Formats: structure tokens, sequence, C-alpha cells
């Protein structure tokens, strides 16, 4: 069976405009393991983006955490973009704060 | 980490022998027993990893993890059981630690002891005189020579399969002028009824 | 202590795209990765500093050899499964083994396998037998159960060795694994009440909404426990507000032996 | 169906000389091992190979190296022989490793003696002694004795041949050799064997008895500078005929 990834985008701390923070994109429950993730800033692809090693769940699916340091402002919109074998096209999830 | 077993054990044919193996290890993934006949390769006898006794023909193997000890139990002993028995333990990293081995010596049941010392015939190609101590009971031990020019071998068990007949023997030889079979085994404690044929 | 666990996973892939490893194995203590190995590095490496600092090089070298051997065995096993399924293309094989030391002192132990992310074989260490999900697994089950000693070995490793490894690693990483960081909890309005916790360690946390004292399981929306990225976690749970009758709603959070209540006035 | 095949069976070496021991297994095993066995202690791992394409040191790696040539073969190299490498070497294999349950399958063993100087290698002198007439009349059995004496190192195989066929029934050979001079670390050795037959078998004048000792010693490339004959690998024997 193939399992499509669950995508959640959130900040490390409660966001406050002007206060430095970390944008997280936690991608879980997918199978098989090949996957492609990007953090977006205003629809552009952020360059310096870290991620954990591929992780394993008891139910045999996988999970990953992609993140980047940032300072949230009122205007800039932030997103996570995921591609997987289960997806016809990339799936974009915006940071709803 | 260390593993300990007795150096050597002696039992009588037809009886039962228990060979012990104690081990101190960090971690435990199993205990193996191996049989090694003299001059030959060890071969797998048994494996224990949970507690208790497992039987396999005449051999049984026992394990107590909490005591860190195992024994190999051999019943109805036969001469072909003469061998070294090697105990080995798999430690927490799946590395084998080997005991030094236990040499099992089996005493044949001699049905009609007839102890005697015979002089063999000289060979024209050798200066040695040769004496054979033979047919004695298995409780008799053969001592090494006290004279540096006298050679005495340890006792050997021979099987005449056609007659289903076993016998102990030891050989002594020398080329000294004063050497005689009547005194060849004078350093051994030999049966009082030992037959010494007239020279 | 609290409950702790030790688990090792293996992933094997039959026809991996270029770059992606054929084989990967990762160990975990609770949610923390502790060790990793793959077919590209061919080396076992720590994934937690307190593992690196407490295990001499002879340990990393020994399991590097063992892992290279396990990688080849895993390839052979995946090859046989995909022949017996008569399957083309790329397929995955997975294994999970480990144990739990519970707070009450009792222990559990598990070992299981998956093919294409679905249960394939499950070990039962009390009946010393394998549960097969289909007839390819049943063929493998017959061969594994014919070697009774290998079953006994797994029982011993799960009940004794794994628990001893877990206690040893729990001591190594005790400053991490045995600490408590209490949650910061608030209630926001979005209509629905959202109860949000963050900043907490360990990750195990129970959040729920009460209405007038009774619970409302079918009405609560539970969010996942999520890594913040700094070693702590966050979570939430929402409840949909009734606009036709007032009710006393309260959020209830339990973490590491402490219960909290946030009444929404 | 061969199991584990290792060579050579016996080897003598001068200090400083090189040697490669061969090992092959036809069992389709993945794990292979080289052990040394010495008196008074357990087997010690020298090197091992958990799987094709990887090898690593054991407990006593110094002075040795290994090559896992393929799935089947695992060779042990001594590059500069030292007297402390005098030992019996055993190659072994197992289906896998890092499983707890699997036993090892051992090769036949390689007996290596390393010497500072080959000047104390000797073949055995072999003599056969005919049965005692007193024994024949007292027991109706006849014991022949073969003595193999003065050889060094203890690299011999003694066999008995009756009417041109090797025999084992009725035979007992000392399991351990006798040090002719017990106090010396390089003492030459003695070995005895008995063959016991019925008196009626001994008393047939057409029956032929022979004791043969195969000695494993020097070879063509070994340098020899003593006045006596070069102690090469050879067979030494002695015979007797039945006596009416
Ligand atoms: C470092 C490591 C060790 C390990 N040990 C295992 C063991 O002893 N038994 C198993 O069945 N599986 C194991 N897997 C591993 C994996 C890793 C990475
Ligand atoms: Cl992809």
């Amino acid at each position: 069976i193939q399992r499509t990834p669950k995508i959640q985008v959130y900040s490390r701390h409660p966001a406050e405009n002007g206060k430095s923070n970390f944008l997280n994109c936690y991608v879980s429950g997918f199978h098989p393991s090949d996957i492609e993730v990007d953090l977006l800033k205003n629809g552009e692809r952020i360059e310096k983006v870290e991620h954990s090693d591929l992780s394993f769940s008891k139910d045999w699916s996988f999970y990953l955490l992609y993140y980047t340091e940032f300072t949230p402002t009122e205007k800039d919109e932030y997103a996570c973009r995921v591609n997987h074998v289960t997806l016809s096209q990339p799936k974009i999830v915006k940071w709803d704060r | 980490q260390n593993i300990d077993q007795p150096t050597e054990m002696t039992a009588t044919e037809g009886a039962i022998v228990q060979i012990n193996c104690t081990y101190q290890t960090s971690g435990f993934n199993g205990l193996f027993w191996y049989q090694q006949h003299a001059g030959e390769a060890p071969t797998f006898l048994s494996y224990n990893v949970l507690d208790g006794l497992e039987e396999k023909g005449r051999f049984s193997s026992f394990l107590s993890r909490s005591k860190g000890y195992s024994y190999l139990l051999l019943k109805e002993l036969q001469m072909k059981d003469s061998a070294s028995y090697l105990c080995a333990v798999k430690d927490s990293n799946y590395q084998l630690i080997w005991g030094a081995g236990t040499k099992l010596i089996i005493k044949p049941d001699i049905q009609n002891p007839d102890p005697a010392v015979y002089q063999l015939r000289d060979s024209k190609s050798s200066d040695k005189s040769v004496c054979l101590f033979t047919d004695f009971d298995s409780q008799t031990n053969v001592s090494q020579s006290k004279d540096s020019d006298v050679y005495i071998t340890d006792k050997c068990v021979l099987d005449m399969r056609s007659m289903d007949f076993k016998s102990n023997s030891a050989v002594a030889w020398s080329n000294k002028s004063d050497f005689a079979c009547a005194n060849a085994f004078n350093n051994s404690i030999i049966p009082e009824d030992t037959f010494f044929p007239s020279p | 202590m609290r409950t702790h666990s030790l688990r090792y996973f293996r992933l094997g892939v039959s026809d991996p795209i270029h770059g992606v490893p054929e084989f990967i194995s990762v160990g975990y203590v609770d949610s923390h990765p502790i060790t990793t190995y793959d077919s590209v590095t061919r080396q076992k490496e720590p994934r937690a500093p307190w593992m690196a600092e407490n295990l001499a090089p002879d340990h990393w070298e020994r399991y590097t050899q063992l892992l290279r051997g396990w990688q080849q065995m895993f390839k052979v096993e995946l090859k046989r499964l995909q022949r017996h399924y008569n399957h083309s293309g790329s397929h995955t094989y997975q294994r999970m083994i480990g144990c739990e030391l519970l707070e009450d002192g009792s222990t559990t132990g598990f070992l299981q396998y998956a093919y294409d992310g679905q249960d394939f074989l499950i070990f039962n260490k009390d009946t010393l037998s394998w549960l097969a999900v289909d007839n390819v697994a049943h063929t493998i089950k017959q061969a594994w159960e014919a070697n009774q000693h290998e079953l006994l070995y797994q029982k011993n490793w799960l009940e004794e060795e794994c628990i001893a490894w877990l206690k040893r690693f729990l001591e190594y990483g005790k400053d991490t694994l045995q600490r408590t960081e209490p949650p910061l909890v608030r209630v926001n309005r979005k209509t629905a009440l959202f109860c949000k916790a963050h900043g907490f360690y360990p990750p195990e946390i129970y959040m729920t909404w009460m209405k007038n004292g009774e619970e409302i399981v079918q009405e609560i929306d539970y969010g996942d426990i999520l890594p913040s990225g700094d070693g702590t976690y966050q979570a939430w749970a929402s409840i949909e507000l009734d606009p036709q009758s007032s009710n006393l709603y309260s959020c209830h959070v339990e973490h590491s032996g402490v219960h909290m209540v946030l009444q929404v006035p | 169906n061969a199991g584990v095949t290792q060579t050579p069976k016996f080897q003598v070496l001068k200090t400083g000389q090189s040697m490669t021991l061969q090992c092959a297994q036809d069992m389709n095993h993945n794990s292979m091992y080289w052990y040394r066995q010495d008196p008074g202690m357990g087997l010690r791992l020298i090197y091992y190979s958990a799987s094709e394409g990887t090898t690593d040191k054991g407990e006593v790696p110094n002075g040795y190296n290994v090559s896992r040539l393929n799935k089947r073969e695992f060779s042990l190299r001594l590059e500069s022989a030292a007297p402390s490498q005098t030992s019996v070497y055993f190659c072994a294999s197992s289906v896998w490793t890092g499983e707890g349950s699997g036993e090892l399958f051992f090769g036949e063993g390689s007996r290596l003696t390393v010497l500072e100087d080959l000047k104390n290698v000797f073949p055995p002198e072999v003599a056969v002694f005919e049965p005692s007439e007193a024994e024949i009349s007292h027991t109706q059995k006849a014991t022949l004795v073969c003595l193999a004496t003065g050889f060094y190192p203890d690299h011999v195989e003694l066999s008995w041949w009756v009417n041109g066929k090797e025999v084992h029934s009725g035979v007992c050979t000392d399991p351990q050799p006798l040090k002719e001079q017990p106090a010396l670390n390089d003492s030459r050795y003695a070995l005895s064997s008995r063959l016991r037959v019925s008196a009626t078998f001994w008393q047939n004048p057409r029956n032929h008895f022979r004791c043969q000792v195969q000695f494993y010693g020097l070879s063509e490339n070994d340098e020899w500078t003593q006045d006596r004959a070069k102690p090469v690998t050879q067979i030494v024997s002695a015979e007797a005929w039945g006596r009416a």
C-alpha cells in the first residue's frame, strides 16, 4: 500500500511579529520513503533549510522535520511544499498563524 | 569475561559423566558445547540459551542463566566418547568466548584381566630392546621412566573389533646393556599377579 | 522511572532510485535516535552525543561489522519475498525489534517484519511462534519455526539482553531522557476553543476538553504531539462551541504525574 | 559436500619466513573465521569476516592478515613467522553472524611450527618388533609394536598395512608423542603403536605387516647447510612377515 504524507506547518514558539523564531514543517505517516520537501517564503524556495534524518514509526510509515530560522513579519507568507509518489502534483501547505 | 571448565576428567566405560562450565560475562546470547577428538576438528554438540535441560541421544545439556553455569551430561559412556569437550559462550556483542576444554578419559571395562610383561623380538635393523606391559585392569596407572635412557609410553586402549575384546597396554624400550623387561616397569605400581615369562 | 523503550528498525529497498540507500538501520531510545547505519556509509554512527561519549571505538567497530552482515542478509530476504510475491519493480522490507521497561517494573518485548509498509510476520515470544499474514509469510514462518533454537534465542534477547541495553543507555542519557519540562498551556478562541500546550518534555501528554464535568470524546478534535525542534514538544485539542446554551468548558492536561485544569470563564 | 577445506595440514617455517593458509567452504556460508588453538587455553580468534566484502581483527591479530577473496575463501597470511605463532590453526564458518543460534563448522586444522633454525628438524627412525612367543602361548593373541623415534617437529602420521591394505582394527597409537629428553624445549620425539591380531593370523607365513610413518618436514626451497641428510617430507617404514 502507499500512504500519502500528512503535512503540518507551525512555529517552534508562539509567533510574535519581530521576534525570531523557527518555522517547522513536520511530514509524517507516508510510505514509501522517497520524499521532497521545501519551505517557501512568499512562494519562493528558502535556501538555508535544515532537516532531521528520516525517522521510522511503529506502524512502518516514516516521518521528517524540515525547519528554518526566521523572523515572522505581518506581510511575509510562509509555506511548506511536499512531493511524494502518492501525489499527482506538489502539495503546498501555508503557515496559518 | 571468563569461562571455566575442569582440565580433565576420568570415568569408567558404561557410567555417567557431568562436565561443568561456569562463565562470567557481560551479556549472554547462548552457550555452546563442542566435541573435539584428539588431532581433529571441533564439532557442534549442543546449544542452550533458556534455562533447563535438553536431551539429544546419550548427551544432555543443562543451563542456568542466573547461576552462569552449564553442564554436558554423557550417559552409558563408550570409548569413542574419549575426547575434549569445549564450552563456548556468546557475549552481549555476539562474540564467542571459549573455555579451555575438558579432556574426558574413559577406562575400559576389562572383563578378564591377565596382566603380563612380554619381551618382544628384537629387530635386525634396531639396537632397541622392547617390552610390552599388557592386559592389565584399567585401575592400573603407568609411570614415566626414571632412567633417561629408558622410554615408557602411557597406556593405550586397543579394540579387536572381530573379537569384541579390549586391552590396555604400555610399551617400554631402551638400548642400554642393563635393560630387561623384568625391571622395565619397576617405577610403576603394577598388579601383584603380573606374569613375567622366563627369559 | 517513567516508561522507556529501546527499538531498532531496518529498511530495505529492492530497486532504489539513484542515491537512496538500499539498506538503513536506526536505533531509538524513546523518541530519540541513538545510532544509525546505511549501505552508503557502511559505518555505524551515533545519533545522540551521550551515546558517542560513553561507547568506546571498539563498540562502533564491532557493530559496523555486524551491520554490514545484517545488510546482506536483509537483501537476501527481500529478494526471496519479492520472488515469492512474483512482484516487479521496487518494494520495501522492514523490521522492528525492541523492548519496554515499564514504570511498574514489568517488561515487554516485540519483533516484527513488514513488506510494502504492511505487517508481514509478527513474533510471539510466549508461544514461541510467528504470526503470518498471507501465504508468502506462511512459507517463511515454516522455515523459521523449524529452527526452534533461533526462536529461543530471540526470546532471551528480547526479555534479558534488550532490557539490559535499555538500562545502560538510560543511564548514559539520563540528563536527557529522565528530565521533566512542564508544558506551557493556554486557551485561544478561533467558533472553537483551542487548548494549546508547548515547551514540554517528555512527549507523552494527555489533553482533553470537559463540558460541565463530563467528557466529550466524540466531540473533541485532537492534534498530534509535534517536535518543536529544540528537544521539546507541542500539542493541541479543540472543541466546537454551542451558540444556543452556555456551558462551562475546561481544558485538562496531564503530563509526568501532574494534572492541570484551565477553566474558560 | 566438502564442508570446510583448509591447507596445508602441516608446515614447518624458519623465523622470518612467510606463509599463507588457505580456507574454502562450499556451504554457501557468509561468516568465516580463523582461530589459533594452543595448549592450556581456549580458542582465540585471529581475524573474522562477517560477510563477503568485510573483515576485521579478532583477539590476537598482530603478525597476521586476512583476505576474504570471495564468499567461499578466507586466507590467513603470516608475513614474518615468529616462534610464538607455533600453533594449530583452525578456519571456521557459519551461515551468518550476529545471530545467536548458529554453530560454527570447522576445518581440519593446520599445524604450524616456527623454528629459529631448521638444524633440529629430523625424520623418524621406524622399527617394527615381532610378537612375543610367551604372549602367543599365554593369550592366543600376538602384539606387534612399531616405534617411531627421534623425530622433530611432531608432524607425523603412522599407519599399519596388513597384506597391502591399511588397517585400523586392532591398532592403538599413542595419542601424544613422548619427549625423549623431557627437560628440553626442542626435544626430539618418540611414538609407539601396537597392532594386535589373533595367534592364527600371525602364524600364517604369507601374512605381511608394515608400519609406515609419513613425516612432514622441509621442502625444496628450504635452505639446508647441515652435514646430515636434508629432513624433507618423506615416508619411513619397516615391515615383518608372519612366522609359522
Ligand atoms: C547499533 C545497532 C545495534 C543493533 N543490535 C541489534 C541486535 O543485537 N539484535 C537485533 O536483532 N537487531 C539489532 N539491530 C541493531 C541495529 C543497530 C543500528
Ligand atoms: Cl519524490
